[PDB]
């Protein structure tokens, strides 16, 4: 995605329906690569749930609660 | 429309196209099977063949 | 991420309706987050196609389709009527056509006898200015590998799928049929963090088919057809996401006109007969009763409980018979065959006793017979001992 | 290229017949029927994620034995001087079809007629049965498990493994496929490499034979510790990061650190545990397979004579007059000259040795208190039952729980670099 | 009259009808689910509370529990607990196997457990018949291991910010809800203020092993690979999932082989491309087994027999693409063009252009037969292309008709292209029909003489002697027909061979040919350019011209000229130069590129080829013969003894139109300019983008497991030849037979299906025969006897060795299951004591060595008392004794004679001192918890039982059980009846868990060798004790491997 | 016209291989059937060898 927008961005400078120069689709197999994104947080897990809400669940696990 | 299959399947005829419906004769599963041009025509026609024909 | 649903959706309708809603999803609050696809004109092409070719090898191509990249099909006219209109109105004319046919075209003057125009015309190949052709012989999955790598195109038929089509040229110089709805005037959107489509596909791992209604009940027949062969092809590398686990992806950080009388939501009711006859009990068999509107049951109060369905006479209980009745049957869980109740109190299998579990299968029907086509009798066949003065 | 298929057989443990009976068989013949049964081992193990255990087969080097023992008491049928292959009965067992595809009941008749009495250490060549010398397709994908089985019976300690290093066998072919295992295990290797193997039998210099030599160096250099993150071979090296555990589990791995200077040549030697308690360690055995594996199309150097018992001298393709020495270690020791060889490349401090050192300790002392139990046992049920008599792991002596050649070892695998 | 009767109308659960849709499943197949992820606990049991705690009370103020501080507890608080069986009862799956099975707590009924399979004939709802426990029993750990199939997934971790753990990782669960979650995996975290039996578990329990404890961080900023954690789990699923993992690991490939089989397979005429570059470890589990393959193949062959309709439309498949990819295409006019050229006289009532051309008619459809009789070369194991009847003449024709003559000449262009190995002797005898009467030959008996028709000579046994032998023929009598011979021998086409395939990969389904290779039944020769002109070096070129100068030689000869005019000769010997000397491409064609296009295609044709060797006219070799089998006969144990005689034929004919044929070999052509590598690089690109191929495998690979999951559940239950061992023999089970083989295989069937997801057939082909012996084998035969059979060895199955594991664990586990084991005793006992009935003690039990029993069988007879006297029945020493004593009774004859023996025992079984052992072996039971403080009576429980016991049904065992106590009480009288005869106890959890002691009752403590790795210091991390104990506290692998298509990793140069 | 060979024998083979229990009934349970309904018939068997 970030490839696309870069070439549309291109496309757009130099005021063409289509770019002479692309960063995308070339005919380079480079299905290897990898970018930062906010799946992944620094522990290598995921963040379906988020560490705020995920600690707050840890520390409301372990409550106790004045007697009747 | 059981002999028809085969030797048209998925292509059309008389100017009516082929076309998608359902089968359910086979026990506990029911889906879609596709259908030739005589096949749809056969279709169409037999609603009428069961139900039977209004006279003016 | 664009995710599947197996229904039609349409920008503004779908807006309208809560086909979210209808299928489960939770509430989105504001609904910038979430954008429809339009996928109407994408099933008549389908079924345009499949006129003409297979459904497997259709279906199969159209799996490999990218919804988050435009892209659009140009239609040319035959190759003779392109002559014409590029001898009219000469800027048309590309760069990339040969330099003799160029000024030959330029000639303004009557190029029938003049052998070399013509020579050159038998000479002249679409294929050498467009180098993207259809050509009506092309296979559906070039055709949307060719979709999915670039912008424009280029086709000389329209049976095509995938996009929409744009004419080349003026009317007058195709003869082809007066297909409208997806061809448009001859002369001439971004995408949310969720979009909402009909069709599946595996073109990027970030996209998503919804489960929760079983591929048996798909109401449109097409979108049936489409589903049972994307499933039974990828059934391994297709990602399946519960309606609660959509909702929560929609909602993970937020939460911490006229309208149609004649479409209804059903759903499919889980239940177990148990006998307690003594204080304790007995699961004696496992039962799912089919296609139950909402609505009644929200009038008549129905929650996870356990009910006894037979009154102080010994005959079954109205509310249960009119459930009974307005559903579409019962199926024994365990061997997957129709289940018919018992009405007496013979011995042999007595319902008395039931324990509600939970609904499972929830998507929206069409009451409509589709036969009731002009105002007429009704005349019902009914076998003898139907309950019929009740 | 090899061109001698010979094999040796197991011999008894101090009993009168092959240590198996009924009980055994049909337990390894619970899920098929088939003699080969390296596929079954290797889900059997489950990858080496754990200590796998059962009634009767505590451990996966007592599988690896039932396996050869089968092997060794079934196949001495076809191999008589007659040839017949389904006229006899070992064990209420009989062949099927003389292509030996399977192991089923036998006839009434044969149930009625009397059992073949089974020999120790026998020496049989593939050639000589009719139909294996016929078909060479079959005749080498059989090979592979007759190479690993006589691998593991040639000594009486463990498996023996083939180390060599040579800078001449990477090219382009094989770093392409190499750099493909950027985050896989050992186990998970060596299952792809052997189904593989299985699937269509290796050439004399093929890809997958050089990058299995290159994995198989690799491994044992980074077992010794020559090799590690701060020096690499290529950019490669193997990771473990509980060093000493029950269950070990190595890491291909690149890093760009630093590469170490490698002479040109050709070196090789032969490896192999000697303590009891290689019987828990699912990656020595893995190795051991994979040499065997490569056995089929490599014609591998000779071992010399003076390493092996009498009954093992002069094996036409195995052993020889003049042949390379075995070196024989020990895992406790072993993980001593790893932390050492560590420490004084100045990558380990004296707390983290002292930790893997405490560690070791344990799992050893754990690993001895159950092969005795073991050993105990069927020693005890040998005597109960005279008719019957049976062994579920390869008996093995006191002497052999202490260190041994190991320096020497540790010293000559260092040195191969 | 409440006849009870006609509401007992059974339905059939399994129909059979005609099947057509077999040709559906041989073009395409559904692909078996196997990926699947599961982000819950893996376990598959859990505890439960029966009895509710004793807060407050009157001893121990209510300011002692933590349940009054609301404090959240690992394990149920309450008097009794005890574990039960609920498969995925805490999971989150992607999706459902819908293989689950769910028990109740044993104060519950769970009668209909053991009821599914054949109780058809039980009229009551809470009885069961006892001889079938076995095979419900087998088909409920069946569904165990299904439902428990799964893969385990790693969601995400949380540093702990309290001080309950020294700073520890803990995992969180995808859900609705977590606090109860964060409770029930650690039971390490919770604190421990008083001294209830709960906080001294917990405080016995070391420190250091919660959460996760190691990591394989391959990448920076990306999910961790794979991770291992201690969590609450059990061994027998951990250990199942463990074996999965493993058989799909042997199965992963890696994107270079891919590209490599690729390229291989589409003999460079197509590039593709892969990465090269660290990456994420994908699971792309592709690669499976020779064996499979083949036995995949020889499945496939079964199903097809004898039915041409079920193989026919594959070959308009294959001539549909042989059409799309090829060059080669029909030229409209090129017959017209060089027949109408040929000099004639217009006063002849002859016209031998005219004529050929009528009898010619081309058409551009008659290029499918072609297409399809090319395609037909890669099956003639199961399929023979043979030309129709209708082709040859109506009364076999004379040489004195042109027509004839013309019908003769495309006979013999049509006849070499076709599989039937009969041809060359139809070849002949066309011409011998012909000229019958003309020219005389020696036949071999009065039936096949020379007048029979020459589409009878069918068979290798019907060639004639002088067809073999030449020098019967006479040189003068037969010149035309010797000269037919002659050129018939010396000009046949030659068979070759050609490679195909990247078997690396896609491995090899060969079964009677090397693999790897394809024979064809033309010579092959690689061209050189890619240029192409026309040649007519080829075989098929000399045989036009061979045959155009016979039938020139015949209208030469001096016996049949004179009979014409000299015009119609001489128009007749142009046409005959003029269509000699034709520019067709076909014949090149089909020497140089046909073996390329159908090498290219074959590696991805849903039905691998099938192929016997060709032969060219070597009688001795020609296949008579292709049999499969799938039983075995009486008591022959090795399939290479009865494949002989235990096998069925296979095959069919099927015809094609000469015409058409020879239509398309007289008429094609190539496009103006064509360069082959261009074209063959445009032709091949899009159809080497499916995957079908790679779902065939998995199809295979479950195929196989499947097959060898069916014979060894069977072995259990029935008679076998294969080794295997028994676990549950224990259990009673009756005297199966075929019928009880066939309806368990058909649930075994179903079962499987509904698991793995699949709608089409499996194993039906299987059901047809007894299941009790079941092989498969296949073998050709040819004319002189010789006989090549393939024995396909049998791979290994996980599945039914998890099975196997599963039922080893319940031979042990057969308690936390709700099965009770040994035989039960009856009889009156009265005390205050508080032992439980399950765990009897030990002078109430008696076994048939004690002394003073009485065993009775078979012979039982009672006889009537008189006048005072008591009544005796007979044992079976010869006594007759009275209703007193220690009694000895198997099941079976209380059963057949319930009534009459209730109604002579119930009262002096209630009062008298009359005490019998029932023998039962295995049995439900239930539970009736009762206040130890007051009276209570099980007489009602126990006649009910007795009463409701029916000759195919017994209820379940009810025991009567007090209530464990944990301060002092009163005691009150209390009468039992029916007790155990060993300890079936072993589902107890714990007693009075809230409470400091048990002081009244049965005392239980929380079991510390269910939890090993926690109670024991110096234990490895990684110990199971399996089979005999069941730990509920494991390390976890979580893994995190991606799942990618083919073409999302592997892009093809467009 | 055509070949049947292969048809027949397939034929023939299935026939052979049929699963069929009337055999066994017949040598097994039928005499047992006629022997316990024989002496209760009002006409007593009347046999010739």
């Amino acid at each position: 995605d970030e490839a696309d927008e870069a070439t549309k961005k291109q496309a757009k400078d130099t005021d063409k329906s289509k770019a002479q120069v692309t960063y995308s689709d070339t005919g380079i197999n480079n299905a290897n690569e990898l970018s930062r994104s906010g799946n992944v947080d620094n522990e290598g897990g995921s963040n379906q749930k988020p560490m705020s809400t995920r600690i707050a669940e840890a520390t409301s696990a372990i409550v106790s609660k004045h007697p009747a | 429309h059981e002999g028809v299959a085969s030797s048209s399947i998925g292509k059309p005829f008389m100017g009516v196209p082929a076309s998608i419906v359902n089968d359910e004769s086979v026990v506990g599963v029911r889906a879609a099977r596709p259908i030739s041009g005589m096949q749809n025509m056969i279709q169409h026609l037999s609603k009428l063949y069961k139900r039977g024909f209004s006279y003016r | 991420a664009y995710i599947a649903v197996p229904a039609v959706v349409d920008s503004r309708s779908s807006e309208a309706i809560g086909l979210l809603e209808s299928f489960g999803v939770d509430a989105g609050a504001d609904a910038n987050d979430v954008s429809y696809q339009d996928h109407d004109y994408v099933l008549d092409q389908l079924q345009y196609m499949l006129d003409g070719y297979e459904a497997g090898d259709v279906i199969d191509a159209l799996v490999h389709k990218n919804w988050l990249h435009h892209s659009v099909y140009c239609l040319l006219p035959p190759k003779s009527q392109l002559l014409e209109y590029w001898k009219s109105n000469p800027s048309a004319i590309p760069d990339n056509v040969d330099r003799r046919l160029r000024k030959r075209l330029m000639l303004k003057k009557d190029l029938r006898k003049d052998d070399e125009y013509n020579q050159l015309a038998r000479a002249f190949k679409i294929s050498d200015v467009y180098a993207p052709l259809i050509s009506s012989t092309t296979s559906p999955m070039t055709m949307i590998q060719n979709l999915n790598q670039g912008e424009i195109v280029y086709t000389t038929t329209d049976r095509v799928i995938g996009a929409r089509i744009l004419l080349y040229a003026p009317r007058k110089y195709y003869a082809s049929t007066l297909s409208f709805t997806m061809t448009k005037c001859i002369i001439p959107v971004p995408h949310s963090r969720f979009n909402v489509g009909t069709f599946p596909s595996i073109a990027t791992p970030k996209c998503f088919v919804m489960s929760g209604v079983d591929i048996e009940s798909i109401p449109n027949e097409f979108i049936k057809l489409f589903y049972q062969r994307v499933k039974s092809v990828h059934a391994n590398i297709l990602n399946d996401i519960s309606p609660q686990i959509v909702s929560d992806m929609i909602n993970r950080k937020r939460l911490r006109s006229h309208v149609d009388v004649y479409k209804v939501d059903v759903v499919d009711m889980l239940f177990e007969v148990v006998d307690v006859a003594d204080g304790l009990r007995n699961v004696s068999r496992k039962l799912t009763m089919h296609t139950v509107p909402v609505c009644i049951l929200e009038m008549l109060g129905i929650e996870i409980a356990d009910y006894c369905i037979r009154q102080e006479d010994g005959m079954l209980t109205d509310w249960f018979l009119l459930l009974t009745m307005l559903s579409d049957g019962l199926t024994d869980r365990r061997t997957h065959c129709q289940y018919l109740i018992n009405p007496s109190s013979v011995p042999p299998d007595v319902i008395l006793n039931i324990s509600i579990t939970g609904f499972i299968n929830r998507h929206t029907i069409d009451v409509m017979p589709d036969i009731y086509d002009f105002v007429k009798p009704i005349g019902a066949v009914l076998p003898k001992g139907s309950f019929k003065s009740t | 290229a090899r061109a001698a298929f010979l094999f040796k057989t197991v011999g008894f443990g101090g009993l009168q017949n092959v240590p198996i009976n009924d009980e055994l068989s049909s337990h390894l013949l619970r899920a098929g029927n088939s003699p080969w049964q390296l596929t079954q081992f290797l889900d059997w193990i489950s990858l080496g994620r754990g200590l796998a255990t059962s009634a009767l087969v505590p451990t996966a080097g007592s599988r690896y034995y039932q396996m050869s023992c089968l092997l060794s008491g079934t196949l001495q049928i076809p191999f008589r001087p007659n040839h017949r292959w389904g006229d006899i009965r070992f064990l209420r067992l009989v062949w099927s079809a003389p292509t030996l595809d399977g192991l089923v009941v036998a006839p009434p008749q044969v149930l009625a007629q009397p059992a073949l009495q089974a020999q120790a250490d026998r020496v049989y060549d593939c050639d000589d049965y009719p139909f294996l010398a016929r078909d060479p397709r079959f005749k080498h994908r059989v090979y592979q498990q007759l190479s690993a089985v006589t691998l593991l019976n040639l000594t009486g300690f463990g498996p023996i493994s083939y180390v060599r290093v040579d800078e001449d066998m990477w090219s382009g072919d094989v770093n392409q496929l190499l750099m493909n295992y950027f985050g896989h295990t050992f186990a998970e290797i060596a299952y792809t490499l052997c189904q593989a193997s299985a699937n269509r039998p290796w050439e004399y210099d093929g890809t997958y034979a050089r990058m299995t030599q290159i994995v198989l160096s690799l491994f044992w250099l980074s077992y010794v510790g020559v090799i590690h993150q701060q020096n690499t071979y290529r950019t490669f090296y193997f990771q473990c990061n509980r060093r000493g555990d029950a269950a070990e589990v190595w890491i291909l791995s690149c890093s760009l650190n630093h590469s170490a200077q490698i002479r040109p040549g050709n070196r090789s030697l032969f490896v192999m545990p000697t303590s009891p308690d290689w019987n828990m360690d699912v990656n020595l055995i893995l190795s051991s397979t994979l040499t065997g594996c490569l056995c089929s199309g490599s014609q591998l150097p000779l071992i010399d004579n003076n390493s092996v018992p009498a009954v093992s001298r002069n094996i036409h393709g195995w052993t020889g007059r003049a042949g390379n020495q075995l070196h024989g270690f020990q895992v406790r020791r072993m993980v001593t000259e790893f932390c050492d060889r560590l420490r004084r490349d100045g990558v380990m401090t004296q707390a983290q040795q002292n930790q893997v050192e405490a560690l070791a300790d344990q799992t050893q002392q754990f690993k001895r208190d159950k092969l005795e139990t073991w050993a105990r046992e069927d020693d005890q049920y040998n005597q109960a039952h005279p008719n019957s008599t049976m062994f579920r792991t390869k008996p093995f002596t006191n002497a052999q729980w202490g260190r041994g050649n190991t320096g020497a070892t540790s010293a000559a695998i260092a040195a191969l670099i | 009259e409440f006849i009870s009767s006609w509401q007992n109308h059974p339905i059939v659960q399994v129909s059979a009808d005609v099947e057509n849709k077999k040709t559906a499943q041989l073009l395409h197949a559904d692909t078996p689910r196997l990926v699947t992820w599961d982000a819950g606990l893996c376990t598959s049991f859990k505890i439960v509370p029966i009895v509710p705690a004793q807060v407050p009370q009157d001893v121990l103020a209510y300011t002692f529990f933590t349940s009054s501080y609301a404090i959240q507890s690992p394990f149920p608080e309450a008097a009794v607990s005890r574990i039960v069986v609920h498969t995925r009862w805490a999971s989150n799956v992607d999706f459902d196997r819908d293989s689950s099975v769910i028990m109740a707590p044993p104060t519950e009924n769970n009668i209909h457990l053991f009821k599914q399979l054949l109780n058809t004939e039980t009229l009551s709802v809470r009885g069961a018949n006892p001889l079938m426990f076995r095979a419900n029993v087998l088909h409920m750990l069946l569904e165990f291991v299904l439902d428990n199939l799964y893969l385990n997934r790693h969601t995400g971790f949380s540093q702990d910010h309290t001080p309950f753990t020294e700073g520890a990782n803990l995992r969180s669960l995808p859900g609705p809800d977590a606090e109860k979650w964060y409770s029930i995996m650690y039971p390490t975290r919770m604190g421990t203020p008083n001294v209830s039996k709960i906080c001294n578990f917990v405080a016995s329990c070391v420190r250091n092993r919660v959460g996760r404890f190691d990591r394989a961080q391959m990448m920076n900023g990306a999910m961790s690979e794979w991770v291992d954690v201690f969590e609450t789990s059990d061994a027998l699923t951990v250990s199942i999932r463990g074996r999965w993992m493993a058989r799909l690991a042997r199965m992963n490939i890696n994107p270079t082989e891919i590209e490599w089989a690729l390229t291989e397979c589409a003999q460079g005429y197509v590039t593709v491309t892969s990465p090269y570059a660290p990456s994420v470890n994908r699971l792309m589990p592709y690669r499976i087994s020779n064996a499979e393959r083949q036995i995949s193949q020889i499945i496939r062959i079964m199903n097809i027999g004898n039915n041409a309709t079920v193989i026919q439309p594959v070959l308009q498949d294959i001539s549909v693409l042989l059409q799309r990819i090829s060059p080669l295409q029909i030229d409209p006019t090129i017959i017209s063009n060089t027949m109408s050229t040929v000099s004639e006289s217009t006063t002849q009532t002859l016209s031998p252009a005219s004529s050929i051309l009528g009898k010619l008619r081309p058409s551009n459809s008659d290029f499918s037969s072609f297409r399809v009789a090319l395609a037909g070369w890669l099956y003639n194991g199961v399929v023979t292309t043979v030309i129709d009847d209708s082709s040859y003449p109506k009364d076999g024709g004379s040489v004195t008709s042109l027509e004839n003559l013309w019908d003769f000449f495309i006979l013999a262009l049509a006849l070499p292209l076709t599989t039937d190995p009969c041809a060359p002797v139809k070849a002949f005898m066309t011409l011998a029909n012909m000229m019958v009467g003309f020219e005389t030959i020696p036949m071999d008996n009065q039936i096949y003489t020379q007048s029979r028709r020459a589409s009878a000579f069918s068979t290798p046994h019907t060639w004639p002697r002088c067809f073999m032998n030449i020098q019967l023929i006479s040189p003068i009598d037969a010149p035309i027909l010797r000269q037919w011979a002659e050129i018939i021998h010396r000009y046949w086409p030659n068979p070759s061979q050609i490679r195909y395939g990247a078997p690396n990969v896609f491995g090899s389904a060969n079964l009677f040919t090397p693999p790897e290779v394809l024979l064809l039944p033309i010579d092959h020769q690689p061209a050189n350019v890619t240029t192409p002109t026309l040649d007519f070096t080829n075989e098929l070129t000399n045989w036009r011209a061979r045959v155009c100068e016979l039938m020139k030689n015949l209208v030469d000869n001096q016996r049949y000229q004179p009979g014409w005019t000299q015009s119609l000769v001489s128009s007749m010997r142009g046409t005959l130069d003029k269509l000699k000397l034709i520019k067709s491409m076909t014949p090149m064609y089909l020497q140089q590129l046909a073996p390329v296009e159908l090498a290219v295609i074959a590696p991805m044709l849903p039905f691998p080829p099938f192929q016997v060797p060709y032969v060219r006219l070597d009688r001795d070799r020609v296949p008579t013969m292709v049999g499969v089998t799938r039983q075995s006969r009486d008591t022959i144990t090795q399939p290479a003894l009865s494949l002989s005689t235990t096998n069925t034929t296979v095959g069919v004919p099927l015809a094609l139109d000469a015409r058409a044929i020879t239509v398309a070999l007289l008429s094609g052509k190539y496009p103006p300019d064509l360069v082959t590598n261009v074209w063959y690089a445009d032709a091949i690109y899009p159809m080497y983008a499916d995957t079908e191929v790679f779902s065939n495998l998995q199809r295979d690979m479950i195929t196989c497991e499947a097959v060898q999951t069916l014979v060894t559940l069977v072995a259990q239950i029935s008679e076998t030849q294969y080794p295997v061992d028994r676990y549950l023999d224990w259990i009673p089970s009756l005297r199966a037979s075929a019928a009880t083989a066939a309806t368990f295989a058909e649930w075994v069937n179903t079962s499987m299906k509904t698991a793995f997801d699949l709608s089409d057939m499996l194993l039906e082909p299987l059901l047809s025969g007894d299941p009790r012996m079941t092989q498969l084998a296949i073998q050709y035969q040819q004319y002189n006897g010789r006989t090549f059979n393939i024995i396909p060895e049998m791979p290994g199955s996980v599945i039914a060795d998890c099975v196997q594991l599963t039922a080893e664990v319940f031979n042990h586990e057969y308690n936390l299951f709700g099965i009770a084991r040994g035989d039960i005793i009856i009889g009156r006992v009265q005390s205050t004591h508080l032992w439980s009935p399950l765990a009897p003690p030990p002078d109430l039990v008696f076994d048939r060595d004690t002394p003073g029993v009485h065993i009775f069988g078979r012979d039982c007879r009672i006889s009537f008392g008189m006048n005072g006297a008591a009544p005796m029945i007979r044992d079976e020493t010869g006594l007759m004794v009275p209703f007193e004593g220690n009694w000895i009774f198997p099941l079976a004859l209380w059963q057949m004679n319930t009534r009459y023996f209730n109604q002579q025992f119930d009262a002096w079984i209630k009062t008298g001192e009359l005490r019998i052992r029932i023998e039962m072996g295995a049995y439900p039971y239930m539970l009736h918890y009762y206040d130890p403080r007051q009276y209570a009576n099980a007489w009602n429980l126990t006649s009910a039982w007795l009463e409701e016991i029916t000759p195919t049904s017994i209820p379940s065992v009810p025991f009567m059980v007090p209530i464990s106590s944990d301060h002092d009480i009163s005691s009150a009288p209390a009468v039992q009846y029916i007790i155990s005869t060993e300890y079936n106890d072993r589902s107890l959890f714990c007693t009075n868990s809230s409470s400091p002691q048990t002081i009244a009752g049965p005392d239980k403590h929380i079991p510390v060798e269910r939890y090993n790795i926690l109670t024991n210091p110096d234990a490895p991390p990684t110990q199971i004790q399996l089979p005999e104990v069941v730990d509920l506290y494991n390390v976890v692998t979580r893994y995190a491997y991606e799942t990618p298509p083919i073409t999302a990793v592997v892009m093809g140069v467009p």
